[PDB]
């Protein structure tokens, strides 16, 4: 539609119910000049008010050890000294 | 020949956003010496494949900025400001070698420089608030708080498009009444003035105190705004509100954060159960209908617990208090343990396979935990069994909707179970449909074909085969299966009668070759210009392994659609022959493209010769648009000019028609909603703008909510008469409805605002309809305008299962005793109330009709017997009567079967079929039928047909040499437009437009007879006897409603002795005719109608007043209809025939006999379910036929009709196809 | 009672039985991986001792919604069961599943997401295959196995006096 | 048939053909090889 926009809140419509069963995907992801395996597993957390924090549990080949098994990761942001050199 | 393009960014900002940009469409290269294609192309077909729009260079510039507020506090960063779209277009010769890139365009000389062509194409703005002002701000806060966005609409130059027809100060004027501004560009240049532009998208905001939520909205300043009403927390609206006072709300499921309880602006409640993990589960609705409370109960009187197993889930009983519960079973595909597995390990060995994480704690089988113990030889024997006894079905959800509600006594559940994959793509889906025979389900989900009778069955439809891409590979046919449960698929794969397609695709995910059940395939060659598209008689050649039309007709005859290097087609290339050996003919459809991407024109190739030849020759169609791609001019050939103005809502404000009509219409304003409240028009001739409607809207009172009318319209005043809505249902549909028409002598102009005055406008006969329904909005009962009742039934699937009619003051009779639909949901079986049996026969493979049949089963008398054959695109090329012939035939028993013959591009080429020996010449002017008595004979008939390049019948060529018959019918066709009558109207093409007016209706129905349209291009008057100053004119006329419907017709003659007027009222299931003679009624006739004409329609003929002597009264008409909906055979309420049609394809009758001539006179619906009128022209919506001729009466408006011929009819073939109203709806 | 929604991440400190759904608020210790680690690279030593058994999400349905008394705390919403094939050599993620809890206890489930990885069993797979391409290669004279000119498998080189000879 | 020599100057008028028709000749530079021609005569006769 021209001369509208998407930000509008227009109704309070219920969902339907039905359908395909969807349940919880896989997000195998087609990585490419790195050549390692991954996917990212989502967390059930709710928007909330619209500002929630994301979450998903990462699996990469080769990461290493962690509080969600070998090889995933709890993706949280930090700062760190780079312990690199 | 390779298609290029490419993205340029030339220029970007410190923070990386693209400031300025180029969009490069690179041209086509030029004929190459060697072509480098397929060669199963057909010939002539590279060449045209050429065109000038594909030799263009297309350079796209957009320039734009943004806002950074950074500081050491704040960081936001990307905000958009603006941005102006110029294009510039370069020919071949002007791409540099080795193409364009970034360092030759930053060039000082370069084709993006500045003193180079760069045409407008548009520009936006961002204007910022803080909640506190309505005045942009120069800079955005911190919070980025949108005010509006501003769009610009038009150019001084697009104002041209209104080609004058405006005064230069009324547009300025009806501009900015429309709400366009005019200001300056955001990226001006030396040289440019001001534009005008709409303003929309308005947020009022909120506060930091709050969280900065939206609390106002509207689309533009011109209509009201919509209240926000935010939760405690500022998380969930609650309650919505508007300029109207109509409000909303709901209440929410706090553990999701969805509403589950809503408030309509009607009192009338949805609500929704949801489980753990927020799936909905069940559904109710409650509230008012007519002052009282209805629908399902609310949950604190109507307790329901929903089910959790699937099967326990079907086998339900009716007082289910609930619409459309949910079961789901997700789980399915995992293997379990059942107890007699488990009770046998639950000794030792289930805890090294509950360790092993085999046996879930759930009891479930874990699949690879399974699978790891079958390798390394540690599973457990006992649980192969759970694997192969218990065969899997995908992931599935249950339906179970009622049709009724709570209180109800009769309560169907409509079952319905879908499948998917782990994709969350469905498989299939099936419902629950009454006994009768179905395919059998094996205990290891294998596919028995074999059908045996049986209680519990269920159509599977839409069953999928899927390659891991969504990208369907199998669609098999629906069928019915003896249970729910999924099919499994490697057994349907061997069934071979289990009847599917196959779709083969490219790397690209295109469909290239589409294969279907009989193994004719549909084609496509795709190149980096044209794509070429082959259907199932064109490769028909190559399925070979004569009982149709020689396949060398479509040999190298695709449709190919040529691109320009914007992707947008600009020809379309037919190749036709009308014999199979012959040399196949290009003909191209060309069209050309604007600046902005938009079709600017179009031309028939029969009119591009001739504008070759000569350059006074407009397109068929020309088209202006606005900035944003609004048309705001067509020009039709076969229609005329028109002019249109939508203001800053997309509402039309201002519209003037081809016959230079001004109409603009009266809304609301910003204090309101901003609906619609009144049309009014003015012809070149007056003065004053005449209210042709006028709509009264519901507000928000308890009157309105009782009868679920808040915010409906509630009054409609048209052009015929008045609509009323007295009532609606909970359902959303109406419960009540009345109307009044308008006297004959007043027009319509529903001037000032009292109602006292509109009343005596009209005449005092109200019509009232009312209905009920059930919950799920299906028509139960309908009390038509005089009191006449249609009750109908519906079967567990929601189908039409049976249908009676309770006339006024009498019995109820059965119309309808059963009904069977195939899987497909096509009406199967039908058994009459007149014991006539209609029996169809579908093509499994194509689930089309193959055939017909009408029985009487107390004397198996076979009256009807249809077969339908079909070439491999479906055409039908016979049509085959093998039923006896009737008691109309004098010593004739055997009917030939008619043949058709079809072009290339399958127009008709020609047709036989039977014709009364004495039907005579075929034109406007309907033959008496024959009676039995008469005892007349039936011949053989022949028709060629003609056709030019432009898709127009020229020539019809009758012969039918049993009685010598031989009537040329000779068409004279434009030779500007596609305009065409017949030779006895004019001879010359150079006068044919002369007898249209500017906007195609034709003026001149036959010679003698001339043609009223009114305003709204509807027919209002034919003159049918033009006579002296002294005795009037026979005429008929009309009145139409808002919609176009006729509402009323009146047929007048003005014979001295015999001016008979037939008023027909035209009433929802109700033809309401009264005939009068010079001085009194002779004849007052309800015609009550069950069921859709064209859908073996059943009439009841019930006289108050001139029942006629030779007929009883409440008399039953049942029609038999054929393929497309003409009416065939006629039968009385004993299954007994009244009487017998045949049809030329374009609907003259061929063939007419009946038991009598009173009974003959009451025939209406002749032809593809439509009424032949006095003037042998039929109605259809919002045309008329002429089928004396092969073509429309007046243009389609133009957009309406996706080819360019406006006067085609139904695309040359009358066999197959149909038009319902006259106007094809578009593909699009 | 500042916040509407809370995402708890467990370590063992309470229940994941499908029976019943945990508590916002619990005691009890939290349970110990096998597959225990440390790690040194800044310095200290940093160790791992425990591992996420499961994730739930709560909400402060008491501040969300009207008519809620006794401020319970936080109810969940939903949860994921990450069960983790569990050794000292290795603990890994091999099942997730989502599930719900219903008011009156009962359970709501999904079909699991099941992993697998591959597994290290040289007590079956010790196959001892003979090497005739390493001809002469001697440990006591002058070869070494080495990767020259950046190649990924290392060659055979011998240093000879004189020369290098190598083989890739 | 488009421009007439005695309005238009010949070299300026086919400029723009022969720069379509060669290899991206700019006008200035097809202009420069009209007349090239014109004053080599690169044919049979008098061909200009």
């Amino acid at each position: 539609m021209q001369n509208s926009q998407d930000f509008s809140i227009t109704e309070l419509s219920l969902p339907k119910g039905g359908g395909a069963i969807t349940g919880m995907g896989e997000a195998l992801t087609p990585t490419g000049p790195d050549g390692m395996a991954a996917l990212s597993l989502p967390l059930p957390i709710s928007a909330g008010r619209g500002y929630a924090p994301a979450f998903t549990l990462n699996y990469n080949s080769g990461a290493g050890n962690s509080p969600f098994g070998l090889g995933w990761d709890c993706n949280v942001m930090t700062i760190r000294r780079r312990t690199h050199f | 020949d390779p298609q290029c393009s490419q993205n340029i960014t030339l220029s970007s900002d410190r923070f990386g956003q693209p400031l300025k940009q180029l969009s490069v469409q690179y041209p086509r290269r030029q004929q190459p010496a060697i072509n480098l294609y397929p060669d199963t192309l057909p010939d002539k077909l590279l060449a045209n494949s050429y065109d000038d729009q594909q030799r263009q260079l297309r350079l796209t510039y957009q320039q734009s900025s943004w806002h950074h507020l950074t500081n050491n506090t704040v960081r936001v960063l990307g905000l958009p400001d603006s941005t102006r779209s110029d294009i510039f277009t370069y020919g071949a010769e002007n791409v540099p070698a080795g193409g364009l890139n970034l360092e030759l365009l930053s060039d000082k000389n370069s084709l993006i420089a500045d003193d180079k062509p760069r045409e407008y194409l548009g520009q936006q703005k961002t204007a910022y608030t803080d909640g506190q002002n309505t005045t942009p701000l120069q800079t955005p806060t911190r919070q980025a708080l949108i005010a509006f966005t501003e769009t610009t609409v038009f150019n001084q130059s697009t104002l041209s498009a209104f080609n004058g027809s405006i005064p230069s100060d009324k547009l300025s004027t009806t501009l900015e009444q429309a709400g366009y501004q005019q200001t300056n560009y955001l990226f001006p240049r030396t040289g440019e003035d001001k534009v005008w532009v709409a303003h929309h998208g308005y947020t009022d905001y909120g506060t930091a105190a709050q969280f900065w939520r939206p609390q106002k909205q509207s689309n533009t300043q011109l209509t009201g705004k919509i209240t926000l009403i935010w939760d405690a927390n500022y998380c969930v609206v609650v309650q919505t509100r508007d300029a109207a006072g109509l409000t909303t709300s709901a209440k929410y499921d706090w553990r999701f954060l969805t509403p589950v309880q809503l408030t309509d602006i009607n009192d009338n409640q949805h609500l929704i159960t949801l489980d753990a993990l927020g799936r909905p589960i069940t559904l109710r609705f409650w509230g008012t209908e007519n002052g009282k409370m209805t629908g399902y109960s609310s949950p604190e009187k109507a307790s329901f617990s929903p089910p959790s197993d699937v099967n326990a889930a079907i086998e339900l009983k009716k007082p289910l208090p609930v619409a459309q519960c949910q079961v789901y079973a997700p789980e399915s595909w995992m293997p379990v343990l059942s107890q007699k597995t488990f009770n046998r390990l639950a000794e030792q060995d289930w805890q090294k396979l509950y360790n092993a994480r085999i046996i879930t704690e759930d009891g479930r089988i874990c699949t690879l935990a399974y699978r790891r113990w079958v390798q390394s030889q540690k599973a457990i024997p006992q649980l192969i069994s759970l694997l192969n006894n218990g065969p899997r079905l995908p992931p599935h959800s249950l339906t179970l909707t009622t049709d009724r509600y709570d209180h109800d006594p009769e309560q169907q559940i409509r079952q319905q179970v879908v499948f998917s994959d782990g994709f969350g793509r469905l498989l299939q889906a099936a419902a629950r449909h009454e006994a009768g025979m179905a395919r059998q389900r094996n205990e290891d989900g294998s596919l028995i074909i074999n059908v045996q009778h049986t209680e519990n069955r269920w159509a599977v439809t839409g069953r999928t085969e899927y390659d891991n891409k969504g990208q369907p590979i199998r669609t098999y046919q629906p069928y019915f299966l003896n249970d729910w449960r999924y099919v499994s698929n490697d057994s349907a794969r061997q069934e071979k009668e289990a009847y599917a397609d196959t779709h083969v695709y490219d790397p690209i995910g295109r469909e290239i070759k589409v294969i279907t059940a009989k193994g004719w395939f549909r084609r496509t060659l795709f190149t980096p210009w044209f794509t070429v598209n082959e259907d199932e008689n064109d490769t028909a050649a190559e399925v070979k392994k004569m009982k149709n039309i020689d396949p060398k007709l479509y040999q190298k005859t695709p449709t190919v659609s040529v691109y320009d290097n914007r992707g947008l087609i600009i020809r379309n290339i037919d190749f036709h022959r009308t014999t199979a050996n012959g040399d196949p003919d290009t003909r191209i459809t060309r069209h050309q493209y604007d600046i902005h991407g938009h079709l600017n024109q179009s031309i028939d190739p029969r009119l591009y010769e001739a504008k070759q030849t000569n350059n006074t020759i407009k397109p068929n169609f020309l088209w202006q648009y606005d900035l944003t791609g609004n048309p705001l001019c067509t020009e039709s050939i076969d229609a005329g000019r028109t002019v249109t103005l939508n203001d800053i809502e997309g509402r039309p404000l201002l519209t003037v028609t081809a016959t230079g009509v001004i109409q603009t219409r009266q809304y609301e304003t910003s204090s309101l909603p901003g609906r619609l409240l009144s049309v009014a028009e003015q012809t070149p001739e007056e003065k004053t703008s005449r209210i042709t409607e006028r709509l009264i809207w519901a507000g928000n009172t308890e009157a309105e909510k009782d009868h679920n009318l808040a915010g409906q319209c509630v009054r409609h005043y048209d052009t015929a008469g008045v609509t009323r809505l007295e009532s609606l249902s909970l359902t959303g549909t109406v419960l009540s409805q009345s109307s009044q028409l308008l006297i004959d002598t007043q027009e319509a102009n529903w001037t000032g605002d009292n109602e006292t005055v509109w009343q005596n406008m009209l005449a005092d006969d109200i019509y009232t309809t009312l209905s009920t329904f059930d919950a799920t909005g299906a028509l139960l009962t309908q009390t038509d305008a005089k009191g006449n009742i249609q009750r109908l039934a519906y079967d567990v699937a929601g189908q039409l299962n049976g249908s009676w009619l309770t006339l006024k003051g009498q019995t109820e009779q059965v119309i309808i005793k059963s009904l069977t639909y195939s899987a497909a949901g096509q009406k199967l079986r039908e058994e009459h109330g007149n014991d006539v049996i209609t029996e169809y026969s579908y093509e499994p493979e194509t689930q089309r009709l193959i055939g017909i049949k009408t029985r009487r089963p107390s004397d198996t008398k076979v009256l009807q017997d249809l077969r339908y054959e079909y070439d491999p695109v479906g055409n039908v090329i016979s049509i085959r009567n093998d039923a006896e012939a009737t008691r109309f035939w004098h010593n004739q028993k055997v009917m030939p079967e008619n043949t058709y013959t079809y072009d290339s591009l399958y127009q008709l080429i020609s047709a036989t079929g039977r014709e009364m020996a004495n039907i005579g010449q075929q034109s406007h002017q309907f033959p008496s039928p024959a009676l039995p008595s008469d005892n007349n004979t039936y011949t053989n008939y022949t028709r060629t047909y003609t056709y030019d390049r432009g898709g127009n019948l020229t020539k019809i060529q009758h012969s039918s040499p049993a009685t010598q018959n031989n009537y040329t019918t000779n068409i004279t066709v434009s030779n500007r437009s596609n305009r065409a009558v017949l030779s006895t109207l004019t001879e010359d093409p150079a006068q044919v437009d002369a007898l249209f007016d500017a906007g195609g209706h034709q003026n001149t129905l036959i010679s003698g007879q001339n043609l009223n349209w009114n305003t709204r291009g509807e027919l209002q008057q034919v003159t049918l006897v033009k006579r002296d100053k002294g005795a009037n004119d026979d005429r008929e006329w009309y009145r139409y409603s808002g919609d176009g419907r006729r509402m009323l017709k009146i047929n007048e003659q003005q014979a001295s002795n015999n001016a008979q007027t037939q008023r027909v009222t035209y009433l929802p299931n109700l033809e309401l005719r009264l005939t009068q003679n010079s001085t009194a009624t002779t004849e007052d006739l309800q015609v009550i109608t069950v069921g859709e004409a064209g859908r073996a329609q059943v009439r009841v003929l019930h006289w108050e007043s001139g029942k006629p002597e030779d007929i009883d009264n409440n008399q039953l008409r049942y029609s038999y209809d054929n393929l497309i909906g003409s009416s065939q055979l006629e039968l009385d309420s004993e299954g007994q025939i009244i009487s017998e049609e045949e049809y030329y394809p374009y609907g003259g009758t061929a063939l007419w006999a009946a038991r009598n001539q009173t009974e003959a006179s009451y025939k209406t619906i002749r032809y593809s379910g439509k009424e032949r009128d006095a003037t042998g022209l039929y109605y259809y919506g919002y045309r008329y036929y002429q089928p004396w001729i092969g073509r429309w009466l007046s243009s389609a408006p133009a957009g309406t009709i996706d080819g360019l011929n406006l006067y085609r009819m139904v695309r040359n073939n009358p066999v197959t196809l149909l038009d319902p109203d006259g106007l094809m709806p578009t593909i699009a | 009672a500042d916040w509407l929604f809370y995402l708890v991440f467990d370590y063992g400190e309470r229940s994941n039985n499908l029976k019943t759904p945990p508590a916002f608020s619990t005691t009890g210790s939290w349970l110990c991986r096998q597959d225990r680690f440390s790690r040194y690279e800044y310095g200290f030593e940093i160790r791992t001792r425990r591992l996420c058994r499961q994730v739930l999400m709560y909400h402060h349905l008491q501040a969300l919604d009207s008519k809620i008394t006794e401020h319970n705390g936080p109810t969940l919403v939903s949860r994921l069961i990450l069960n983790y094939d569990e050794s000292a050599i290795a603990s890994t993620l091999v099942f997730v599943r989502r599930v719900g809890h219903e008011q009156d206890g009962n359970v709501v489930t999904l079909p699991p997401l099941e992993l697998a990885y591959q597994d290290f069993s040289p007590r079956h797979h010790a196959h001892w295959q003979p090497m005739d391409v390493l001809a002469n290669f001697n440990a006591i004279q002058r070869w070494q196995l080495v990767d020259l000119k950046g190649e990924g498998l290392p060659g055979l080189l011998y240093q000879d006096k004189g020369a290098w000879w190598y083989r890739s | 048939q488009g421009f007439d020599k005695d309005k238009a100057d010949l070299l300026h008028v086919m400029a723009p053909y022969i720069a379509a028709t060669l290899q991206l000749s700019s006008e200035n530079v097809a202009h420069s090889v009209l007349l090239w021609a014109d004053k080599l005569q690169p044919g049979d006769g008098a061909m200009t």
